[PDB]
């Protein structure tokens, strides 16, 4: 699971 | 393209009195059209920015309501500061289109 | 927060155009920034759009002609305008999306003569 | 493989749902009422075709509140009952037969421009045995977009898909409050009628992805 925010992708 | 067709161009009223000013749509809308202004030798301003939210630095006598294809612009009272010119905008497709123009004068 | 826009203001036939809208009192990498014009004796006109990310939306009439770009270090947008006519004559100018279609702020505006 | 860009239009629709659920006794008291997942099925018409699509909307963060009128056998009382107010989140997911859907499986970037809408409740009656009955009614709150999150399960060499949209929240102008009662005019979107009869609400925006792909 990757979450595509504004800043920088964040996966778990 | 949808085409947003206001009526008249010029609209006739007093210092204190109820403005109404109108535009249509040619496809169905749901409730997704704004309003601007233009002060002479300016940049226009929002105002509405759904069918019937106001914007948080706008006096209270302006309002708007609608759904469908048919809107209303309203002002409660006047002043004489409320000569300008009036826009309304879709905001439901891909290209955004804007009205005619709406220009107000004061009698 | 401000823009403001400045161009040349005289172009000949058959020339380019480039106009930079140089924004400040918020990040160009948050926002979105469109472009639209106004000839005389005529309604508004919308012409593109950049994204937050390098991506651009074009008007389709317009298509064949203008580009989009920007740069985020030094905060500010630009546009190009090639081998334009006659009918070209508008006043320019640069806002920020806030929603989906909404133009939250506007600039002051060039205006070109051709 | 190769990179592409698709930028298209979007609609979404959706729903609420709840569970109310008595206590035992005499009739007098209610044990819970809370929010529960609810989906939906429409078909729309972008610039070419018509494409069918599916929702399911769920919630986050949610603020429970409580209402004690003494002890006796014939008394009213309800245990739990929630409300979403600005600490809590909006969930909604989304699929598409679309022809871009297709290529939502190794994605590089992700980003959405939609706009926003507001949801109002409705009332719900008390109904007790005797006596006059206490209503509840009012609350309001507006959604803002917040982001986009793709998620995979790994099952015996097939993939589960998922796409799911964020949606912070910020109270609005109608309070809600319960008639008979001492508690007095609080803000958030209470559980007891969040449809307010209607068949859906709807946000339109557009998206743009970017993604490997096969290249030819």
């Amino acid at each position: 699971s990757t979450q595509f925010t504004d800043f920088v992708s964040l996966n778990s | 393209d949808i085409v947003m067709t206001q009526s008249h161009k010029f609209m006739s009223t007093s210092v204190g009195d109820r403005v109404s000013i109108t535009c249509k749509a040619s496809q169905d809308v749901t409730s997704a059209v704004a309003w601007y202004q233009q002060k002479p030798g300016q940049s226009p301003k929002l105002l509405i920015s759904s069918a019937s939210y106001r914007y948080t630095g706008v006096p209270d006598r302006f309002s708007g309501s609608g759904s469908g294809t048919d809107f209303t612009f309203t002002i409660s009272s006047v002043q004489a500061e409320d000569l300008a010119v009036y826009y309304c905008q879709q905001h439901y497709s891909t290209p955004p289109t804007f009205g005619a123009g709406t220009k107000l004068e004061l009698k | 927060v401000q823009l403001k826009e400045s161009g040349p203001g005289l172009v000949a036939p058959s020339q380019s155009l480039s106009i930079t809208c140089t924004v400040s009192g918020f990040s160009l990498s948050r926002y979105s920034v469109h472009w639209v014009r106004q000839p005389p004796g005529k309604g508004l006109e919308w012409l593109g759009m950049i994204w937050n990310i390098g991506s651009t939306d074009y008007n389709s009439a317009l298509k064949s002609r203008l580009s989009i770009s920007k740069d985020n270090s030094q905060s500010q947008v630009f546009l190009k305008l090639n081998s334009l006519q006659t009918d070209d004559a508008a006043i320019y100018y640069c806002a920020r999306n806030s929603g989906f279609d909404l133009f939250d702020f506007w600039g002051q505006g060039t205006t070109l003569t051709v």
